[PDB]
């Protein structure tokens, strides 16, 4: 079965840096476009990233843009998220969706409430 | 919420107790029914230009 | 904590199939003559629909099949003779799916409004009118076929299915398992039990009866988009998004064989089994469809000729042709 | 030969094939638009510029001639966040008019990306997206007050120039229209990363008191129309 | 005259 | 004399291979796999069509002007001089409703659904073959090798005097401006049209720089260019010699094989125009190749 368990979060002070990683199983790893998306307290799902299959096309959002660095590894089937300069804004969960269907650019309903393909997802404060 | 964990919970405590056959068994009876029918599948039994009510 | 115990009772679930998983389907059935090559023709071209069709559903008779076209229109073709017996026009353009009452004196459909009306083909003055609206549902109706002259299950895109009372109009009962939207279903032969498959990449079987979701099966990577019962009613195929069909058995709640091949990347639109059920017919948005073996999963034919993404394919109760309607607004049967 | 019923069956035939005929002469003659935007992106007011059934109906239709022309626009009522599904029904509408709110800089990200998947999404390939700015006297007062910056949310305005190409309206601040020809420019850029030729995007300028939509969208469906015409005999 | 030279 | 029948053959047979070149690749990708969507294919592979049919009556006149007889006999001289005729008339008359079509398509585009159709197209071409014979009807009524001692050709029934130039002049009118008119009429009126269309919607589209709306411009006015330069040559030099007759030179008989030649050109260059240089059709040559 899909599933997508995520690790790494944890309380730091700002400024600091956090290494989350995500563990997927159930599925071709290699043959999913991956994102990365938080959900603060009271808002709603904020889209924080996204990765293409192999890797080569990466986008951020401009919020977080020239501090996160996204990545994954086939070889373990692992999506790793690095983030510095954290501020307090960032505290949120953080999860991680995967696009519906293989080979497709578009990811849709990634942000949405209800989303099978998602993990649990890890809190960072 | 919790209340949906619960009910997961309970469907899975109520699928996780029903007689499951082996695969052997499965395949064999599905084996048996394709045969059983072979012959009175006509696209599996290609048959000739006389009953086919489509032409 | 109810959380981490659910999860426990998974492994349990896993552990008792890894007790039933003996060997593979393509093991023990490995000795059997192979199909070979099944070459089918088109013999019949129904033309006439305006936008890009959307469902159809043959007839007990074996001559009358209803087609839905999006542009609002309900085509029932005497695949025969290929004349138009009724066209029956909808209020609501954007229609999804349709389905012939066993009776042949209804026709149901649906579509993104959430009510799967019913028409009444013998009306007294020979003339269609709306018989039944049976709304309620919060989402766009995926698929509702007739379970008898009097109840008929429809699956919502709520996560939910509902058994209505074409008297009443009510919900008789409720499924609510399914976390996605539910795509499709497929009822077994006694109209007791039906499988129904969601866009959370699982499918679930509920009793008409009691209605509780007894079995889960679970393998594919995306949504599932077709659900197709085996015609001894134990098993059943379902085809998803990630180009991969899977046979699920009731009996043994294992997948028994997988259908792929590297070649096809795109998703299942259709799949529906032959009399007998040794023959798989998958349609795919490649244009194309393909028979698949059941016992072998080797590729035994590819039905080309469409210029436009497969939307429904439907095997007659007698196996004896193939409808396959695509979004070209015209349909094609092989035999 | 043939039967007694086969002449009645025949008969039947034709005369459904007439009125089938008879209904794809209008179904041709008419068009078909597909409203889409948020909660906030303010579709009830577009929707009620409308000048010429079912609590839990989940699609409601809106038509409107203009210049002996039939717009229908059909918008999805009661459905839940997920719509990758039911959204490939539209693959043969006419046009996709997308709304957002110019002056919500805090969901403009979420607009973005709906903008981008709508564009890249494989079955609406072929088709153009009308984008419509509403709510352009909010966006206008909030530049003004200067209590929200942009930069906050997207640096990239730190370095954005007007661009010359601009046509500024009379008695209006420039800081006004830098932000919004950013703001459109945003869009402008996913749209054009991959157009391919195929499809192409009309921004424009509206606010809840604008009566010319409908001219706009009337303009922008017949160049659609003759866009089609040309790419169909190759011209393209 | 017409194809040929003359 | 030995020069002439050293190039001219050789130019001749090289331009009719081209054109053979074009018209089977063409013909190829379209009856194999873009068989039949609309309109536009038919009249393209009737263009085609008789482009090929014209390549193939080329090599005929081509070891003619090196033979200098024709021992083939009436038969085959006045059913070629006949058929070469249909076939210069029916690839101008495709060209004529391609262009009314596409005009009818941009302008017109409701009437357009209305009688673009596959049915319609096969009676237009049919339409347009009988047409192409209606009017060599002429070509073919003064064919006749005995008015002659070898050249195969037709005969005059009365001196130059007001018939020769009166033919050449009939025949020059009719198929260099009416078709060539209409075409550019079409193609203009489109190109107004699309301009009128597209600056009242977001004229910032970028793309009315260097793009869609700029190579359809180039592609319509290569068109009247092409056409123009190929053809026109063909019916000047024609009535330079009824009006005074050049005296006796392998010059002139070359100056003739030039603008004999040239109309070749054109049934060679109308594949690559439409064709080749298409979408949709790119496509598939592109993928099968």
């Amino acid at each position: 079965q899909v599933q997508l368990q995520e690790s790494g979060g944890g309380l730091v002070q700002p400024g600091g840096s956090l290494r989350l990683s995500c563990a997927a199983s159930g599925f071709t790893f290699s043959n999913y476009k991956m994102n990365w998306v938080r959900q603060a307290p009271g808002k709603g799902l904020e889209w924080v990233s996204d990765i293409s299959q192999s890797g080569a096309s990466i986008s951020y959002t401009g919020s977080v843009k020239g501090r996160f660095t996204i990545s994954r590894d086939n070889a373990k089937n692992t999506l790793y998220l690095q983030m510095n300069s954290l501020k307090p804004e960032d505290t949120a969960v953080y999860y991680c969706a995967r696009c519906p269907a293989p080979f497709t650019r578009d990811c849709f309903d990634v942000t949405s409430t209800t989303y099978a393909y998602r993990g649990q997802g890890t809190q960072v404060t | 919420s919790i209340a949906q964990a619960r009910k997961l919970v309970e469907q899975l405590k109520m699928e996780a107790n029903i007689d499951r056959i082996k695969v052997s068994k499965a395949a064999a009876d599905l084996m048996a029914y394709c045969e059983a029918h072979a012959k009175e599948d006509p696209l599996l039994t290609p048959v000739p230009a006389s009953e086919n009510p489509f032409r | 904590q109810l959380r981490q115990e659910a999860e426990q009772l998974k492994n349990q679930i896993r552990d008792a199939r890894k007790a039933c998983a003996d060997a593979t389907l393509s093991q023990i059935t490995n000795n059997i003559d192979p199909v070979g090559r099944i070459q089918m023709r088109t013999r019949r071209t129904l033309r006439g629909h305006l936008a890009k069709i959307y469902a159809m559903h043959w007839g007990t008779d074996s001559r009358l099949l209803v087609s839905a076209s999006q542009d609002g229109k309900l085509i029932i073709w005497d695949s025969y003779t290929t004349n138009k017996v009724h066209a029956i026009p909808l209020r609501s353009s954007w229609v999804m799916t349709c389905a012939y009452a066993p009776s042949g004196n209804y026709v149901a459909c649906g579509g993104l409004d959430n009510i799967c009306s019913i028409y009444n083909l013998k009306t007294r003055e020979g003339n269609v009118r709306v018989s039944r609206e049976l709304a309620g549902h919060t989402g766009y109706l995926s698929c509702c076929r007739f379970l008898d002259d009097n109840q008929i299950v429809t699956s919502s895109g709520d996560t939910t299915c509902a058994l209505w009372d074409i008297e009443t109009g009510q919900q008789t009962t409720t499924f609510t398992g399914h976390t996605g939207d539910v795509m499709s279903l497929s009822l077994a032969p006694d109209t007791r039990l039906f499988v129904s498959g969601a866009c959370d990449a699982s499918a679930k079987l509920w009793d008409v009866r009691e209605g509780m979701c007894r079995q889960t099966f679970t393998g594919h990577e995306s949504d599932i988009n077709a659900i197709c019962f085996f015609p001894n009613g134990n098993a059943f195929a379902t085809g998803s998004d990630d180009a991969t069909c899977r046979l699920f058995d009731l009996r043994a709640d294992q997948e028994l064989m997988t259908y792929s091949h590297d070649n096809i990347i795109c998703g299942i639109t259709s799949v529906s089994f032959s009399k007998s059920g040794r023959l798989l017919l998958a349609g795919y948005d490649d244009f194309n469809c393909n028979v698949w073996d059941a016992l072998k999963a080797d590729r035994a034919g590819v039905l080309a000729g469409h210029d436009n993404r497969v939307s429904c394919l439907g095997v007659t109760d007698d196996g004896m042709a193939v409808a396959t309607g695509s979004w070209d607004s015209f349909l094609k049967i092989w035999n | 030969t043939l039967s007694a019923e086969d002449k009645a069956a025949v008969e039947r035939s034709k005369m459904i094939e007439k009125q089938l005929q008879k209904d794809k002469q209008v179904y041709r003659a008419t068009h078909r638009l597909l409203l889409l935007g948020a909660d906030n992106s303010g579709k009830s007011t577009i929707v009620k510029q409308m000048r010429i059934r079912v609590k839990t109906s989940g699609i409601f239709e809106t038509k409107f001639q203009v210049d002996k022309v039939n717009f229908h626009m059909f918008d999805v009522g009661a459905q839940r966040d997920e719509r990758r599904k039911w959204i490939q029904c539209f693959n043969d509408v006419t046009a996709i008019i997308f709304v957002v709110d110019s002056s919500d800089y805090n969901r403009l990200q979420e607009a973005l990306n709906d903008f981008k998947s709508i564009w890249n999404n494989r079955w609406l390939r072929t088709i153009s997206v009308i984008l419509f700015l509403n709510k352009q006297d909010l966006l206008a007062e909030k530049v003004l007050a200067g209590k929200s910056k942009i930069e906050d949310y997207f640096p990239e305005f730190a370095r954005y120039t007007t661009p010359e190409d601009a046509t500024p309206e009379p008695g209006e601040d420039p800081r006004v229209t830098r932000a919004k020809y950013f703001i459109r420019d945003e869009f402008l850029r996913i749209s054009t990363a991959s157009g391919d030729g195929r499809h192409y995007c009309y921004p424009h300028f509206t606010c809840s008191v604008d009566t010319e939509n409908a001219r706009r969208i009337f303009n922008d469906v017949t160049d659609i129309i003759i866009k089609m015409n040309l790419r169909d005999c190759g011209l393209f | 005259x017409x194809k040929y030279f003359p | 004399l030995a020069v002439s029948g050293v190039l001219i053959p050789l130019v001749y047979l090289v331009v009719c291979v081209v054109g053979l070149l074009g018209n089977s690749l063409v013909i190829y990708v379209v009856l194999r796999h873009t068989a039949s969507p609309s309109v536009t294919n038919v009249y393209i592979l009737n263009l085609a069509l008789a482009d090929e049919l014209f390549m193939l009556g080329l090599p005929f006149l081509a070891a003619q002007n090196a033979l200098s007889y024709w021992p083939f006999g009436s038969l085959m001289c006045r059913l070629v001089m006949a058929v070469d005729g249909i076939n210069q008339f029916t690839s101008i008359f495709c060209l004529t409703v391609m262009s009314v079509d596409r005009y009818l398509a941009v302008v017109h585009p409701t009437r357009s659904a209305r009688w673009r159709t596959a049915p319609v197209a096969r009676t237009v071409s049919a339409a347009v073959w009988v047409a192409s014979a209606v009017v060599v009807l002429p070509v073919v009524v003064f064919s006749g090798v005995p008015r002659g001692m070898s050249t195969c050709h037709m005969q005059w029934p009365e001196p130059a005097a007001a018939w020769r130039a009166g033919f050449i002049i009939y025949t020059a009118a009719l198929g260099f401006f009416g078709p060539l008119l209409v075409i550019c009429l079409c193609y203009l009126l489109i190109v107004v049209k699309v301009r009128s269309a597209g600056r009242r919607v977001w004229a910032p589209s970028c793309q009315r720089r260097r793009r869609s709306e700029r190579r359809v411009t180039r592609m319509v006015v290569a068109y009247v260019a092409l056409f123009v330069l190929c053809w026109m040559p063909f019916y000047v030099l024609n009535i330079v010699n009824v009006v005074c007759p050049l005296p006796e030179e392998p010059a002139f008989f070359g100056l003739y094989f030039l603008v004999v030649a040239l109309p070749y050109a054109n049934s060679c260059a109308n594949p690559i125009l439409y064709g080749f240089l298409s979408y949709r059709f790119k496509q598939g040559f592109r993928r099968v190749l």
